[PDB]
């Protein structure tokens, strides 16, 4: 369970992510793509070159989906309920693209926010995005 | 690893920027802090009770500086990485000998790491061509 | 979350296993030992040896505990709460180690119920360890 | 990867009685029940609709016994595994291109599938034969 401590944590790094984050899900993406090309297998159909407005609507999304967890992160199974049965039932996501997405938004946050990224911020950022990913991944079957 | 000239490049200028005193503590400082469990590898390191701690300790310190000298092995023999390690390994005896995920786990770290030193400089293709050499050491050293 | 055909698959199972369930903890893990001799280093002080009094002892305690999950097995959080904490927070177990018991486990009951290890039900018994697991790792500091 | 001699009699031995027209669509349809995003990685192997369906499937049981050729490949050239497989990766394009987790997942499908056919005999020594053979071709498969 996320402490009273990585709530915080976490609310603070979106804070000053601010309205930056749908440009952040965008290079996370990105960054996906390129580290991890077989993730590209579940986009087939997008561009996914430097600067598409595919990847730029998609970014926004994603980033949305995680305001909303933190914005209900005591009530995480409820809140991503629509998304956990689309990415688990409909779209059959591999569950190891959750840590390998995870692990770009973490080098996107580093990337951008210098003074926030500190080693307990870290901590607290990895917890919960693997909580999310937990969530997505929850309804198999 | 075979990696592409232009990916050997983004990794090789960036790598001559890189603080060696410094950015092999703080990743492997992170990995303690970020994935608690790893601090048992290392219990005779002293006191590793707090992120602060952690990240101060002088021999994290110490063989963070060993962990980018095997990063800058690796990039040097990227066609035999069994054989640049194999006496690194050997060396010490069971030590090494942990899951392969805990090596990504570090090299992941060590990737957060640049990041955060770099900022925009460590661009999304730039990550993609350490992402490649971070998994080849990671294989290497768990082996 | 496990579905209503998930807990009676599991309750089933362990009906069949019956009065053997002691005795196949302790053969699951030697199955992990011998399998993946990293996990020896959590046990450098027992006698690690067939027929070891030392791990059919251990061996009943891990089944043990897995029989009172399933008997909660919709309080799992609330009823592994002092494993989480001895696992995670004092013993610092690596995280795999619980997806290599969780393998030598089923191994263990496919090897001794030819009939109840259908396909369905080895997908429940799978969900089932993997949630005790993920209650058992929820606690690192 | 280096079997002791009682370790390749102990995979030997069990090897010789499986039966190669079944045990490998049983691993490769439980792999499909068990996890069923590993179903994506086969749509075009027809209908994967219920456990019952996914066991039944021909293109399954047939494609289940290439996987046991190729356990038996691996097995003859455990020194040399990359070789024995390169061919057989290459011939995909790049169907083999899924992450390494689901190779060592079939594998302990298989192990499993082992378990349920042999019961007693497949002892904790024998187990443990096998493991080590399912990570070298899981590594090999997946290069
Ligand atoms: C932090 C984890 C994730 C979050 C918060 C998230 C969020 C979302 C959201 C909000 C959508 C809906 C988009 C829309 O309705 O327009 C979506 C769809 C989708 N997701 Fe994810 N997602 C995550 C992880 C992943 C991963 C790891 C993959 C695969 C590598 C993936 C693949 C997809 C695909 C293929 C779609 C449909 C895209 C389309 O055709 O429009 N997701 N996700
Ligand atoms: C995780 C990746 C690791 C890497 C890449 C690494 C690297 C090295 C290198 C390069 C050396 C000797 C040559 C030199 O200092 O330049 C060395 C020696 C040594 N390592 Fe490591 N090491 C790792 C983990 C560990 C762990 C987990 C332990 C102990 C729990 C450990 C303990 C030692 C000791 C005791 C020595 C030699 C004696 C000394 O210098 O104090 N190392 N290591
Ligand atoms: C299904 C997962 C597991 C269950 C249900 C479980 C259950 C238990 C229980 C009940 C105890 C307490 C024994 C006692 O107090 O006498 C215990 C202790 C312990 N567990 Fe686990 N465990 C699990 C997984 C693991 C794994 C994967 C490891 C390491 C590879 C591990 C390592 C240990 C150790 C070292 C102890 C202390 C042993 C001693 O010194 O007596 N456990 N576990
Ligand atoms: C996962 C491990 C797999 C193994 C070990 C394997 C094995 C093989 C082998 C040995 C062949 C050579 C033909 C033969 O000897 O009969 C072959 C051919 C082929 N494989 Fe696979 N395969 C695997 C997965 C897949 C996947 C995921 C696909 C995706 C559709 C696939 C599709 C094919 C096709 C289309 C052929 C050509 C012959 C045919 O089936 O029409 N295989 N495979
Ligand atoms: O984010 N920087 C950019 C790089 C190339 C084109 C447009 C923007
Ligand atoms: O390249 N540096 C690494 C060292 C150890 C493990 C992974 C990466
Ligand atoms: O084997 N020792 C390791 C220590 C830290 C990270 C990875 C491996
Ligand atoms: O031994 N047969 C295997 C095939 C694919 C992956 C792992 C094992
Ligand atoms: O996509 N190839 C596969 C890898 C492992 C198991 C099954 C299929």
């Amino acid at each position: 369970v996320l402490s009273p401590a990585d709530k915080t944590n976490v609310k603070a790094a979106w804070g000053k992510v601010g309205a930056h984050a749908g440009e952040y899900g965008a290079e996370a993406l990105e960054r996906m793509f390129l580290s991890f090309p077989t993730t590209k297998t579940y986009f087939p159909h997008f561009d996914l070159s430097h600067g598409s407005a595919q990847v730029k609507g998609h970014g926004k999304k994603v980033a949305d989906a995680l305001t909303n967890a933190v914005a209900h992160v005591d009530d995480m199974p409820n809140a991503l309920s629509a998304l956990s049965d689309l990415h688990a039932h409909k779209l059959r996501v591999d569950p190891v693209n959750f840590k390998l997405l995870s692990h770009c938004l973490l080098v996107t946050l580093a990337a951008h926010l210098p003074a926030e990224f500190t080693p307990a911020v870290h901590a607290s950022l990895d917890k919960f995005l693997a909580s999310v990913s937990t969530v997505l991944t929850s309804k198999y079957r | 690893v075979h990696l592409t000239p232009e990916e050997k490049s983004a990794v090789t200028a960036l790598w001559g920027k890189v603080n060696v005193d410094e950015v092999g503590g703080e990743a492997l400082g992170r990995l303690l802090v970020v994935y608690p469990w790893t601090q048992r590898f290392f219990e005779s390191f002293g006191d590793l009770s707090t992120p602060d701690a952690v990240m101060g300790n002088p021999k994290v310190k110490a063989h963070g500086k060993k962990v980018l000298g095997a990063f800058s092995d690796g990039l040097a023999h990227l066609d035999n990485l069994k054989g640049t390690f194999a006496t690194l390994s050997e060396l010490h005896c069971d030590k090494l000998h942990v899951d392969p995920e805990n090596f990504r786990l570090l090299g992941n770290v060590l990737v957060c790491v640049l990041a955060h030193h770099f900022g925009k400089e460590f661009t999304p293709p730039v990550q993609a061509a350490y992402q490649k050499v971070v998994a080849g050491v990671a294989n290497a050293l768990a082996h």
